[PDB]
């Protein structure tokens, strides 16, 4: 066979396993998981989860600020349901596209409701004498991630 | 992972020394990846008004 | 003490006597510092990666500006590691039992 | 403006909420008049709501007090020791009733810019980045153009 | 990006289109008890 | 055994799928630093300035070095020294000096 | 009934009073402080406007060099993420670029696997012939 | 071609509207035809009852769905 | 050296600004939607 600068693609040849490999090491690798978080040796676990519009990556007892305002009162206790990602040291999980709620389990305290500092949105147009300021004051909360837990339902 | 402040300070902005042979290169491409490592745009710490910049030496 | 450090508290003198004194209780010979990487040795501000091994096994690794202070920093990982106080622990159950 | 005023991170007083809740309303004091027209607001607001407030929210010290004042104001001191007084001059009752909630659920903390929306202790769970992170390690650790 | 996929495969050329991330309940209580509906 | 990625540097990444379809799990231990793959710790330990003749005087030779410069020829040392410019080095006026924040906030 | 300003002071200071931190006369002078004031408010929107583009390059470019660091370009990372239905802006990428270095690892194999599974399949040309992570999953 | 957009309820950039299929707004959508998508509606489950009007959505490949989010 | 006489783009001799592949493409896109349209418009 003739071998030429571009007989051959410039890039190394790809090999994938076959499926019946692939699905039986997917079996062992998630049961290995679910063998680690039924003996609990997993020591702190973030969390990207979707909430109020967006995406926060999340660790136990952490501080999150939220520009709208909630229906709740200060001190009550909101279970995240929008779970995007959980990780750890050493296994993560991948919601497609979310994680189940059975599976993992995000509760956050309301601490504070309160409303931003001032903030100023001035218009100005050159030699037509237009001005426009407005002064806007958004209600705020802050949320306080106790605990992140993730139960052994995992087949 | 679990570091002092101001070691892992020092590991997370430490300077890097890389080399890069210019022997039948292209001035063109071997400017491309030394401007990337000056400007440490190869670091995921990277920012602008930080001073991360690495070190490059061509031969 | 949610964020802190048990040494910022501790304030220990001597992080590789105590390693190795601890490593005495648990059955374990001696630690070995090890030069695991660097970047620059001539320049200002050097950096050295300082590894602890026991039977040619790492157990902990530290940064530093010099030798001498990654591996104290080396030493300090360690011991957290074997104390059990560590970043990646389990966070502190606030419940109501 | 961020550089025309002061800034600080998102922080919590005491970290609160971690273990338990606590309101960081500790006094409300509010100074009205009898006679003054201004303080219809604030007289309807003591004579209807103040009382279920109070009842609602234990741990806040209520102080009323009626005097030959013209401007009705409400002074809130919080935990932090941190004193914000606002006025109720010529405001309905439902507008008293939002401002008194608004301070009994705000956390006494200066209301300036905060640079960041987020706020967690060591976000460096299963390591942080450094150069030496991602690259592997060689034979005996030589340097490029080392010989041994 | 990635619209054409999404496209192609039958969701939402944006994935805040009628997608789970959108649709479903943001936060509920911790009591189980149903949050009060979105305005959106 | 097979990955999209050598698990080379500091961990051994392992992909899988749920059976239901609709998780992805990823085992990642992490790699130690073989033994094979590291030098010793050199060390310099050197005294030149002992004397026998008085170890007082002798320890006092190892202290009493100093120097003074003028203000290019420091400015150029540094600049050398880290890699930098000279324009870094100069000093700053009272308008500059007196608008620094004396307390700027800190996070963690 | 002669009418004259008696808060001539207060209203001068409302204006003064976010310009004391400027160089020079525009800090003193009033006449000299209410244009400076003006385009420093329309410099604070346009930058508000700008702030979020700014962000998301800055997070683009870290991305870009978190995926250089595991030999992987920016574009087919984005695409075979997105193909496997993880939905993660960059923000969050950055974030754990930054902070989890093995999570963003995981996440490069991933993509890398799509983007050989598809490959694959384009060489192929194969109906039956599917790879295990390019299956798509409906809503539940 | 403002006013044809106008009389179509098109003002809304990137909204979906629905409209017949008889020439009368052919005719229009001929003239305007530069600057719009047109597709087929696809109806796989049927016309949506009263009883499933609060529970119907439009997928972007242009069926629409009687049964949408069942619990 | 080189001065473009008049304005940039109103003069007897404007700028020689080619076109790009990337127009090309967006033009040959638009022609495909416009061609279903059209097709969509036909029964
Ligand atoms: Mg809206
Ligand atoms: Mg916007
Ligand atoms: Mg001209
Ligand atoms: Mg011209």
């Amino acid at each position: 066979v003739p071998k030429t600068s571009l007989g051959s693609p410039p890039w190394p040849d790809i090999v994938l396993p076959d499926p019946v490999e692939e699905t039986r090491h997917h079996a062992e690798v998630v049961g290995q998981v679910n063998e680690l978080i039924a003996a609990g040796r997993y020591g702190r676990l973030f969390a990207v989860v979707h909430f109020a519009g967006h995406q926060w990556k999340v660790t136990a007892e952490d501080l999150i600020l939220i520009e709208n305002e909630l229906d709740v009162a200060c001190g009550e206790r909101i279970r995240l349901e929008k779970v995007l990602l959980v990780g750890a040291d050493n296994f993560t999980l991948l919601g497609k596209p979310l994680l189940g709620k059975e599976l993992v389990r995000v509760e956050a305290t309301v601490i504070e409701k309160t409303e931003s500092w001032p903030k100023i949105n001035m218009k100005f147009q050159k030699r037509k004498n237009y001005q426009r300021k407005r002064i806007t004051v958004n209600p705020q909360t802050v949320l306080r991630i106790n605990s992140i837990e993730i139960a052994p339902c995992l087949c | 992972s679990s570091f002092s402040k101001a070691p892992q300070q020092w590991a997370t902005f430490a300077r890097v020394w890389y080399l890069l042979d210019g022997k039948m290169q292209p001035p063109g491409k071997l400017a491309a990846m030394a401007s990337v490592k000056l400007q440490g745009l190869h670091k995921p710490v990277y920012h602008q008004l930080s001073d991360c910049g690495d070190h490059v030496v061509i031969m | 003490m949610t964020g802190k450090e048990l040494f910022e508290m501790w304030t220990i003198t001597n992080p590789m006597g105590l390693l190795v004194e601890e490593l005495k209780k648990r059955k374990i010979s001696a630690p070995e510092s090890r030069l695991t990487r660097q970047s620059g040795s001539t320049t200002a501000l050097p950096v050295y990666f300082v590894g602890l091994y026991c039977d040619r096994k790492l157990i902990a690794e530290g940064p530093g500006e010099t030798v001498l202070v990654a591996e104290e920093e080396a030493a300090r990982v360690a011991l957290r590691k074997l104390f059990g106080f560590t970043e990646n622990r389990r966070p502190w159950d606030y419940s109501k039992p | 403006t961020a550089r025309g005023t002061a800034s600080r991170f998102l922080t919590s007083v005491l970290h609160n909420g971690l273990g338990r809740y606590v309101q960081q309303l500790q006094r409300l004091s509010f100074s009205l008049s009898r006679d003054a027209p201004s303080s219809r607001g604030a007289r309807e607001f003591v004579e209807r709501e103040v009382t279920d407030f109070a009842r609602r929210n234990p741990g806040v010290v209520i102080y009323v007090n009626p005097r030959p004042c013209c401007v009705p104001r409400v002074v809130a001191e919080y935990l932090n020791g941190a004193v914000r007084e606002e006025s109720i001059h010529c405001k309905s009752v439902e507008e008293i009733a939002a401002l008194v909630q608004k301070l009994a659920d705000q956390s006494g903390l200066d209301v300036i810019r905060i640079r960041k929306p987020f706020h967690t202790d060591s976000p460096s769970i299963q390591g942080q980045w450094h150069p030496f992170t991602n690259k592997p390690t060689t034979l005996g650790g030589l340097r490029p153009r080392e010989v041994q | 990006a990635g619209s054409q996929w999404r496209l192609q495969q039958g969701f939402a050329a944006n994935p805040s289109g009628y997608g789970p991330l959108t649709e479903l309940p943001d936060w509920s209580y911790a009591d189980g008890r149903p949050a009060p509906p979105m305005k959106g | 055994t097979y990955s999209s990625l050598p698990d080379d540097y500091n961990c051994k990444v392992e992909l899988a799928l749920t059976s239901d379809g609709r998780t992805i799990v990823c085992y990642h231990p992490s790699v130690d630093i073989p033994y094979e793959h590291t030098k010793p710790i050199p060390r310099p330990d050197p005294v030149h300035n002992i004397e026998e003749t008085h170890d007082l005087v002798l320890k006092t030779r190892l202290e009493e070095k100093g120097e003074h410069l003028e203000q290019g020829p420091m400015i150029e040392q540094l600049s050398k020294m880290f890699f930098t410019t000279k324009h870094r080095w100069y000093p700053r006026g009272q308008y500059h000096r007196r608008r620094r924040k004396p307390n700027p906030p800190k996070d963690r | 009934l002669r009418s004259r300003v008696t808060d001539r002071y207060w209203r001068v200071q409302e204006v003064l009073k976010h310009a004391r931190h400027f160089r020079g006369r525009k800090n003193r002078c009033y006449r000299l402080a209410v244009r400076a004031v003006t385009r420093a408010f329309v410099k604070c929107t346009r930058a508000r406007r700008l702030k979020k583009r700014s962000l998301r390059t800055l997070w683009i470019n870290r991305i870009t060099a978190a995926s250089q660091e595991h030999g992987l370009k920016y574009p087919a990372f984005i695409i075979n993420l997105i193909k496997c239905q993880v939905e993660l802006n960059r923000k969050v990428l950055a974030d754990l670029a930054i902070y989890e270095p093995k999570t963003f690892k995981s996440l490069a194999a991933l993509a890398k696997r799509r983007r050989e599974e598809g490959f694959a399949a384009a060489l192929g040309d194969g109906k039956e012939p599917d790879g295990i992570f390019s299956r798509v999953v409906q809503h539940r | 071609e403002k006013d044809i957009i106008k009389m179509l309820g098109l003002e809304k950039a990137h909204t979906p509207q629905v409209h017949k299929n008889i020439p009368s707004v052919n005719a229009k959508l001929k003239v305007v035809k530069h600057l719009i998508r047109i597709k087929p509606l696809k109806l796989p489950q049927g016309l949506p009852t009263e009883e499933d009007m609060a529970n119907t959505c439009l997928k972007s490949n242009g069926e629409l769905v009687v049964r949408w989010l069942l619990n | 050296r080189n001065r473009i006489p008049g304005r940039q783009w109103i003069g007897k001799h404007r700028r020689p600004r080619p076109v790009s592949a990337q127009a090309k493409q967006n033009m040959i896109r638009r022609l495909e939607t416009e061609a279903e349209n059209q097709y969509w418009l036909s029964r």
